[PDB]
């Protein structure tokens, strides 16, 4: 059970907080819609 | 307009045909040596150094940026900075000489390690000129 | 972006026609064409001007500071 | 029955329009009015806007140039001097008109501002001028910008004189329109076909008020142009008159001058 | 009354401090940041 390094994730992909965020939620992140 | 150049309503410019804007980001943050030897953000001038810039420092608040309503010019100076080395040697940052405006918005957050981070934007309106291109 | 005030051609102007011309839709259910002929804009230079702008600044007032 | 030359006889009207039929002068002259009309008729707008507060999204400047274009007063104007030429050093109630505005986002729904909102701080010293222009339906007129909760606006301008030439904001006119010879009897064009010249191109309104061609006649080579079909708008700023008639007064100053540097001129000589 | 100085980028709300003084703001962690506008009063022309 150890940890090894980061993976520098993709955007609006599956694990991306946008994947499920919609209309309100980006605009309140600021991220553009 | 001959030969693939046109004339343009120069009226119509004025009442905002084609304006666009234009923001830049200068950018900056504090270096550092193992031995805690750091740098800073502040608004220097003689002590010792000489080493400094050209561009009126003035524009330069306190915290060694300046605030956004402030319009900058020619080399002005954006951001002032120092580096100790063995005594206030610069690091400043100037404008872009071509490049001026406004200042519009500098923002000031940590970073991974912990120094100070700062960029900075300017905004400026470009009217369509008689050389721009379409 | 916000309502061009005046027209870029003949600068007639036309800045506050804006809220008039999307009620004599969403509510006088008419067509654009109409609209328009409604609302003064007569030849097209000041037409194209309502007809085409684009009210971003609704899209940028729904963000914060 | 009188006058010398230069008849006019006004068609229709309207406080927005002023369709007349002007005859019997120089195309020349015609033109010539026409323009004085959109360029150079004193008017007077916004020329100086002071930022205080702001959180629109429209940057500064984005406001400070369509607060230009926000049609103001000008009736009197005439009796309110450029910048330029008073003495204050800078400005003056006897050269501008002094504005405010200010704007918060209270109705937690997009709150606007209008023209309506201006404020004239400045002794209007008694004369129509400096006034919002407006014509819409409600009465708020030129929707300046919007803005959502806490968002302010804190402005200041100071309208001053200016011409169309100086920029457009000052321009009092619109858009003229202007035509003559509708049958093209001087053949001042020669109208591209695929066919019918007749067909293709479409006739105007103003065949109506002129005689049609009538085949046989040859070509009347002595043929000038008088009789031009002109519609003065308006932008609000100046009735639609005066866009007229101080064009044609403009013109006719200008024109002295003339003279004016002619016996300056003359004078001149040990 | 009272002057300012920085502000939050979404907690947004005058803040103020310098040199150590940490750099979150008092609540966001958001360690973001703006420096609002100057005192000064700016201009521009109507065109
Ligand atoms: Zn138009
Ligand atoms: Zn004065
Ligand atoms: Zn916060």
């Amino acid at each position: 059970k150890v940890f090894i390094g980061r993976l520098p994730i993709m955007l609006r992909s599956k694990n991306c907080y946008l994947s499920e965020a919609t209309e309100s939620d980006l605009y309140k992140l600021k991220e553009c819609p | 307009n001959q030969e693939d150049s046109m004339i343009m309503n120069q009226s119509s410019i004025d009442r905002g045909l084609f304006r666009s804007l234009f923001f830049r980001s200068y950018m900056d943050q504090e270096k550092k040596y193992g031995m805690s030897i750091t740098e800073t953000f502040e608004k220097p001038q003689r002590t010792n150094t000489l080493r400094m810039k050209h561009g009126t420092y003035d524009k330069l608040d306190d915290d060694g940026l300046i605030a956004p309503g402030v319009r900058v010019s020619g080399e002005d100076v954006i951001i002032g900075k120092t580096t100790p080395i063995s005594s206030k040697r610069d690091a400043s940052t100037p404008l872009r000489s071509t490049e001026n405006g406004i200042v519009d918005q500098v923002l000031v957050t940590t970073n991974q390690d912990g120094l100070k981070f700062v960029k900075v934007r300017v905004r400026t309106t470009k009217i369509p000129q008689i050389g721009d291109k379409f | 972006m916000i309502v061009p005030v005046r027209c870029f051609s003949c600068g007639k102007v036309v800045g506050d026609k804006w809220e008039s011309y999307l009620n004599l839709l969403q509510e006088d259910e008419l067509d654009e064409g109409t609209a328009l002929s409604r609302l003064g804009l007569k030849r097209y230079c000041c037409r194209r001007m309502i007809l085409t702008h684009v009210d971003l600044i609704e899209k940028f007032l729904r963000y914060n500071p | 029955m009188s006058e010398e030359g230069p008849q006019v006889k006004i068609r229709e009207a309207s406080k927005d329009n002023v369709d007349f039929i002007l005859s019997n002068v120089d195309l020349a002259m015609a033109n010539s009015l026409r323009r004085v009309m959109i360029a150079e008729i004193p008017t007077l707008a916004i020329d100086s806007v002071e930022v205080e507060t702001n959180t629109t999204v429209l940057a500064d400047e984005f406001i400070a140039h369509r607060l230009g274009l926000i049609p103001l007063q000008s009736m009197d104007i005439e009796q309110l001097e450029y910048s330029r030429d008073c003495f204050c050093e800078d400005h003056c109630d006897k050269c501008s008109v002094v504005l405010t505005l200010q704007a918060f986002g209270e109705s937690e729904s997009t709150t606007n501002v209008y023209s309506k909102d201006l404020v004239i701080v400045s002794n209007l010293m008694g004369r129509n001028i400096g006034h919002p222009i407006i014509q819409d339906k409600e009465g708020n007129g030129v929707l300046i910008c919007k803005l959502r909760k806490g968002q302010e606006l804190k402005l200041t301008c100071v309208a001053k004189k200016g011409i169309a030439k100086e920029h457009a904001k000052w321009g009092p006119a619109a858009a003229i329109e202007f035509e003559y010879d509708p049958w093209n009897k001087l053949k001042h064009t020669d109208y591209w076909y695929e066919q019918d010249s007749a067909k293709e191109w479409p006739q105007s309104k103003n065949c109506e008020y002129e005689d049609p061609p009538n085949e046989g006649d040859p070509f009347d080579y002595k043929a000038q142009a008088d009789t031009f079909y002109m519609n003065v708008e308006s932008v609000g700023s100046i009735p639609v008159d005066q866009v007229v008639v101080r064009g044609i007064d403009t013109l006719q100053k200008k024109v002295a001058s003339i003279l004016l540097a002619l016996t300056q001129m003359d004078q001149d000589k040990v | 009354t009272a002057t300012l100085k920085y502000i939050c980028a979404e907690c947004s709300s005058k803040l103020s401090l310098s040199r150590t003084d940490a750099v979150r703001c008092k609540d966001c962690g958001h360690r973001i940041l703006l420096k609002a506008r100057t005192k000064r009063l700016v201009q521009f022309e109507a065109r």
